[PDB]
């Protein structure tokens, strides 16, 4: 199954994708944990885009897609580049996969496997 | 979204901090707590009631440390969740800011 | 105006995860918590309203919902027999328009106070 | 299309006269003997509102009613809470439009078989 | 209180009249003969204003007004001229007060009294 | 509506009228039975089941009636109300058509 | 319009309505039984002549059973054409207040 | 998600419902508890820790009552929240289905 989302990239909105990603984490029966870090990787990545969005000074528009399977959840942001943050040290710690391609703004493509 | 309850009293500061620290909320930290750290003083930041944290709060405590240091004052963090720990040491902070 | 859209199955699942979004926008837009659950409510309908239709035809079906966030209001529409959820939303919210024929597609709107 | 206009003013007495000339249109197009009986209650509740409505307000109000004669379908506006009323005018019809601030304007269409 | 109706002045639309008639004449009581006078009279004015359309292959539209007061039943029938006929004849047998006047088209106001 | 049913039988034809004769439905009528008078012949017209009629009607009957006359037939116009009859009286017809 | 013709006898009462159920005639008709159902009787009410009922004439009904059933009596509803059933069906009424045809 | 705690004592049931009774979890409400309104029992349903309810919860609990009414049995809602009430009140069942807070 595939949800998607598409927001405005500014700050405001990340703490709504907080919101729905923990609601499909827990459909999925992910920890309290294990919630409480999908929801630290998913704001970095799309802290990544909203900040890009200033430097820009575009008006840009966060692109979030779910894909949730019977093993993991797959989290996609794309922000239709990469210098290494502490954001993406935290993504990779606490995720089993992380991803990143550009130059499609970029997207970052990240993975955690159920316990 | 974040509150900020600052109480100076006798050159020591008690600080509360509640809700999330976030992309949207940090600058509001930092604004409200920025300067403290460029005069220096006897800093003091309860995390008590934190619910949520990710690298943009991580930077700006960093943030704060660095100044208080740059110079002339303490700083300490205090009723930290065992995860909210688990953040700062996650991240090689854990050693170089006072933590309770 | 800012506009977020979501899209999900039209599974029973995830009537509770557009709820929740939708509560995520209500509140920062300050609405009363009375005015968040009666919100919470006329979207499910139209949720539910579709998901009961893809079952029905038993489609495999997708809902499209848009929450559009303006200056005095929010715009929630949701597109892909209608009955006491129909009723639900038109008395609980302040504008109500619905229009076939894609699967139905409804947009309601409630007004900041 | 042919538009026929109707005006009287938000009493009781009169709604049953609104439908007398509705299923005199409706039969004229030939509907069913059922679908002529599902126009009469769907234009008296629109009607109804209104009456209650500007009872409730001690208005001294009109109602103004156009029946849109169509090659495949029947339009009828009523213009000047509803409640089980605009309930049944959403099950009973094909398509309907209300929207705000004249009193209520209400546009119901149903399709010739 | 008034009514008004406004139809095309075409003949399918005469027959409608009578129907919104006879509701009025029944709220205000009348008799079944009073009812069927009032629907011959009504249609006679009705009946001019169609065929007063045809001569001038005009799409018109007939005006009817219903003024229905304590003692009596007013109806006029505005065409927005007059050579007398049978009709005009079976307007003024059947009614109490019978008025003509052009050129506005013509309007004919006629009344009835109830007894 | 309006309904005519024409059962010609022995050069005597009986009709049956049922339902409104109005401006709308009455050049229908003239038409269905405007040449059995431009003919003659022996003509009976049922009006048992007229519900309405007005001018337009009584110009019809009036216009068959004329031509059965020139020439050659016989028409006889039967079961009529008790106001059908009012109403052909009231126009100065009741004398010059045969009525029952 | 509307007839009602309530008919009382030992305490459980006979009413026949005909002709138009609407806005205008309902409170004619609430009047005339909102007293019998503040008795708590057992009534029975004949819809065979009705010719027309709107959510107002069900207004009266879902609101004299509420009544009937508050103090202590019951409410039957006869013998009703397939469209008065359609539409207390079509309201989530037709299994709540007794109907038969 | 949804939790529902029967407890059956003495051929009249407490059951207790708490967290969401929408679209998705209502099937198992109407599962747990459709076969206990065909014993006819007299059931009380706790409402206090639902945090959420639809029409699709409506329609159980007026499916439920026409069961239970239709094979000799009582069926009474406590103890709701206003919201909860409210949304019973909106849609004509406040005096028809006992309920509570």
């Amino acid at each position: 199954d595939y949800i998607e989302m598409k927001v405005p990239a500014q700050p405001e909105y990340v703490g709504i994708i907080r919101l729905t990603l923990s609601g499909v984490a827990s459909r999925m029966g992910y920890t309290y944990d294990e919630i409480e870090d999908l929801k630290i990787a998913v704001s970095e990545a799309c802290t990544n885009a909203v900040q890009h969005a200033y430097k820009e000074d575009k008006n840009g528009e966060v692109s979030i897609r779910f894909g949730v399977f019977e093993d993991r959840l797959e989290v996609i942001v794309a922000d239709e580049l990469s210098e290494g943050g502490l954001g993406l040290y935290l993504m990779e710690t606490l995720m089993d996969e992380v991803r990143v391609q550009n130059h499609s703004g970029v997207t970052v493509a990240m993975t955690k496997y159920l316990n | 979204n974040i509150n900020v309850d600052v109480k100076q009293n006798e050159n020591d500061i008690q600080v509360n901090i509640a809700g999330e620290i976030d992309v949207y909320s940090a600058p509001v930290l930092r604004e409200k707590l920025v300067p403290l750290a460029e005069q220096g003083a006897d800093l003091r930041i309860c995390l008590k009631d934190v619910s949520y944290m990710d690298s943009t709060g991580l930077g700006v405590f960093v943030g704060t440390f660095k100044m208080v240091k740059k110079q002339g004052g303490s700083l300490k963090l205090e009723n930290l969740s065992e995860r909210l720990i688990r953040l700062f040491d996650i991240t090689g902070l854990k050693d170089i800011i006072d933590i309770s």
